[PDB]
RNA sequence: UUGAGCCUUGAUGUGUAGGAUAGGUGGGAGGCUUUGAAGUGUGGACGCCAGUCUGCAUGGAGCCGACCUUGAAAUACCACC
């Protein structure tokens, strides 16, 4: 249950919103609605923690593993498909890159033996062994092939780049903030697939999808960020 | 009325705040002023925060 | 057959005692085997949170009833300690790249801070089943040969489940009731001392003792 | 509801493209073979397809960002082409504010009115016209592109996907403007009741067979 | 009748690599099989229809575990969830 405490964000003369205090959480699934240019795209950044409000706090739970994504896919064309699908589980990634300092670091000290001994323990404890299997399951379930795996970020259609970058969010991650699922208009079939998997798998999600029928299918609570 | 009250908290870690007014709609910018901090008795930075 | 006779010969709804439980477990003896009797404590821990995970290794006074092929993966002093205490794996990445690659697997891996190439050589080969040297259990320790020797004495290891449970062999059923009782007491004391500090509520709810082919009964 | 109405500086009479052949396939088998069609100053031609059929690259080769491997396109020499590209991030860069951005366009206009008024007519304010145009998001950027189109008053609008991020209340304004538009346009918007609202000259692309003018899209989607 | 909690019995649980709708806990590669078996004949129940499950004599005593395609191991399996 991430709770907002008097959140208020201002850009220039008129604030986007004032005195926002809602207890987001439970077991239900939320989605918020608002005219573009009014919050929505700033509220979720505030919730994630990428941008603190002019007044208010986020009061995140300590280990509920908030799940964020890099939404727009026309601005990071450098990090390849595998690159961007490997970079959700922050603890898993950091322990992986700290354990990779064995084939990299030419030697070790006595303390570093204990370091790597507990590093592989933590590796196993968040299941870095099956991490590749789960990532591949998501990657080939959205619909990209093994052939397009190591290909660059740019030279694939965004209709599949949404498919690949969604896999960065569903790393067994409860309490995900999924931004616009429409835009780069999907093929309705893929929208339906996402709707079904989201309705099946259990978590708390916050969505800013703009499609009435898609929201009708998926979400359960509706946050109207309209007046103030 | 339009000018709203704020407070400048100290960045020395001590609890000592100056208080002042600020026109809340020009642009929201945390005031950055070096002011005397009598608890530590030295000039430090006072980032505004209410 | 065995299910449909044991579900009426033994009832698990009612609780048992440490005296009659061992008698019943040795009375089952359904199949021709050693039948290493096992215990299962339903720990109370928020295993969803990392800090409440309980990993440990205790030294029971009556052995693990098996053979410990403790490879002393420690070049130099670790290798000498393995030679002194019967190390079936010299400390070097060769025993994990050529001998280990061709070989099936080792029993335990006693780590050393001098020559531990297995820290990246083992990977998913010998660590998938839980054969890596755990620093919290003492794998990365000043003594490699000493740890290998202690392992043969009955250095059993436990790690909690996803749902906060710890099951592990308590001993071979060939052992006596007194031996089983004292081993269980030692294991319970070790787990009690190894409980995490930020663990609210009662953390020991159920204890079950079961036979590899027979049933299991609630010992408390 | 913003008030957008694209006008026309000069009227085209005979036709626009008269395209014959492109032979454009990036690396694999060409997604389209012949594609010989005209416009006679027609309208709409809502290209549709699945995720990965080639509408945007066809539009790019049509405008001039890319060129066909073999063939030619050629526009009418008096035409004026407005382009709402599929990606609009290469435009919003170089730290230009809203006012400077929408003033960098215009042919013969005043730098205080018709550039600061074309902004106010679409949900923008005095505060808005001074913030940098790069930090805008989504529907604001789309409306900025629509403002650039209105300012340029072009004959032919290419308008890859206009309904991307819009408010569904700006969608109605866009539909009103498009119906009232007396010029020429193509577009590949995938929305159903957008092509159903305006399109009449469908150009359905598909890797092996391409459809040209089945009808008013209702005979199309009722046959298929 | 219909909601909720609790206990018990017994059911229930795929990918992508392919033998097969392959939850972990790992303790074990030798147990399971005639206190009547492989499959035959006949019905259930469920189901991304390829397939799991159960009354059932008979038929009359083999299927398996490995090897293996693997992130994992295979309802040999006994417990606790
Ligand atoms: N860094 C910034 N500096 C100044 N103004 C900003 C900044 N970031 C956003 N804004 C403005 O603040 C307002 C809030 O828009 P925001 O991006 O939060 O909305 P959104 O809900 O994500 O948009 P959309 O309608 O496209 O879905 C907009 O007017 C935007 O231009
Ligand atoms: N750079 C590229 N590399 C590989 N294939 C490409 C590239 N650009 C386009 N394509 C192919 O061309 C097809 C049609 O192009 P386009 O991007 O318009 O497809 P679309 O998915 O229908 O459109 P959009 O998603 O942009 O609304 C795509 O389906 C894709 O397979
Ligand atoms: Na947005
Ligand atoms: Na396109």
């Amino acid at each position: 249950m991430l709770v907002s405490s008097n959140v208020t964000m201002q850009f220039g003369s008129k604030p986007l919103f004032e005195n926002i205090s809602v207890k987001f959480g439970g077991g239900n699934r939320y989605g918020l609605i608002g005219a573009n240019g009014s919050g929505k795209s700033t509220f979720m950044k505030i919730l994630g923690g990428d941008l603190e409000p002019t007044l208010g706090n986020v009061s995140l739970d300590p280990n509920e593993r908030i799940g964020k994504l890099r939404q727009d896919q026309f601005a990071f064309e450098e990090f390849t498909v595998l690159d961007t699908v490997i970079m959700g589980h922050k603890e898993l990634w950091e322990v992986k890159q700290e354990r990779d300092r064995i084939y990299a670091l030419p030697e070790m000290s006595e303390e570093d033996g204990y370091k790597v001994a507990d590093l592989e323990v933590k590796y196993g404890e968040m299941d870095g062994y099956s991490a590749e299997a789960r990532a591949g399951e998501l990657l080939l379930g959205v619909g990209i092939p093994v052939e397009q795996h190591y290909g660059p970020m740019s030279e694939v259609a965004p209709g599949w780049k949404l498919r690949v970058l969604l896999a960065q969010a569903l790393f067994a991650d409860p309490d995900i903030l999924l931004l616009d699922q429409p835009t780069n208009n999907l093929d309705i079939d893929t929208i339906r697939w996402l709707e079904q998997v989201l309705n099946e798998r259990d978590s708390t999600m916050i969505i800013i999808s703009h499609d009435r029928h898609f929201l009708n299918m998926v979400c359960t609570h509706m946050a109207d960020l309209d007046y103030g | 009325g339009i000018r709203e009250k704020i407070k400048l908290v100290s960045s020395a870690g001590t609890g000592h705040f100056y208080t002042t007014t600020k026109n809340k709609r020009t642009k929201p910018e945390k005031l950055e002023l070096k002011k005397f901090d009598p608890v530590v008795r030295q000039h430090v930075i006072y980032k505004e925060a209410k | 057959k065995r299910m449909r006779v044991i579900r009426e010969k033994v009832d698990a709804t009612k609780q048992y005692d440490i005296n009659e439980a061992i008698a019943l477990l040795k009375e089952l003896a359904t199949a021709k085997f050693v039948e290493s009797v096992d215990v299962a404590v339903n720990l109370g821990i928020d295993a969803r949170k990392s800090d409440q995970n309980v990993r440990g290794a205790t030294v029971l006074p009556h052995g693990t009833g098996r053979s410990v092929r403790v490879a002393v993966f420690t070049q130099g002093a670790n290798a000498e300690a393995a030679k002194a205490a019967g190390a079936e794996l010299v400390g070097m990445e060769d025993l994990a790249d050529q001998i280990k690659k061709g070989e099936m697997n080792f029993d335990v891996v006693i780590a050393s801070p001098d020559a531990m190439r297995v820290v990246g050589q083992l990977g998913q080969v010998l660590g998938p089943r839980g054969l890596m040297p755990n620093p919290k259990v003492g794998t990365v320790t000043p003594n490699v040969a000493e740890a290998v020797k202690n392992a043969k004495a009955g250095q059993v290891r436990y790690r909690n489940d996803k749902n906060g449970i710890i099951h592990t062999t308590i001993g071979k059923v060939d052992f006596d009731a007194d031996k089983l009782k004292e081993n269980l007491e030692a294991l319970l004391v070790a787990l009690k001392k190894a409980k995490p500090t930020q663990a609210k509520g009662v953390y020991i709810k159920k204890v079950s003792i079961s036979t590899t082919m027979g049933a299991g009964v609630a010992v408390d | 509801n913003p008030f957008i109405r694209f006008e026309q500086d000069k009227k085209l009479f005979r036709n626009a493209l008269e395209v014959e052949g492109l032979t454009k396939g990036f690396d694999n088998g060409p997604l389209f073979k012949n594609l010989n069609l005209l416009l006679e100053v027609g309208e709409k031609l809502a290209v549709l397809g699945t995720n990965g059929v080639g509408k945007s690259t066809l539009l790019k080769t049509l405008v001039g960002d890319l060129q066909p491997d073999s063939g030619t396109v050629k526009w009418s020499e008096n035409a004026r082409i407005g382009y709402y590209a599929q990606d609009h991030e290469y435009e919003f860069e170089n730290d230009l504010t809203v006012f400077e951005w929408m003033s960098q366009w215009k042919q013969e206009g005043d730098d205080e009115q018709a550039v600061r008024s074309i902004l106010g007519r679409l949900l923008f304010s005095q505060d808005d016209i001074k913030k940098p145009a790069k930090v805008l998001s989504g529907g604001e950027k789309g409306r900025m592109l629509f403002g650039k189109l209105m300012m340029q008053k072009p004959n032919i609008l290419i308008m890859d996907q206009p309904t991307n991020h819009l408010d569904m209340e700006s969608i109605e304004s866009l539909n009103m403007a498009l119906e009232l538009y007396q010029g020429t346009l193509i577009f590949v918007s995938h929305d159903r009741e957008f092509v159903s609202s305006l399109a009449t000259r469908i150009l359905e692309i598909t890797p092996e067979r391409v459809i040209d003018f089945s009808g008013n899209y209702e005979d199309y989607l009722r046959s298929k």
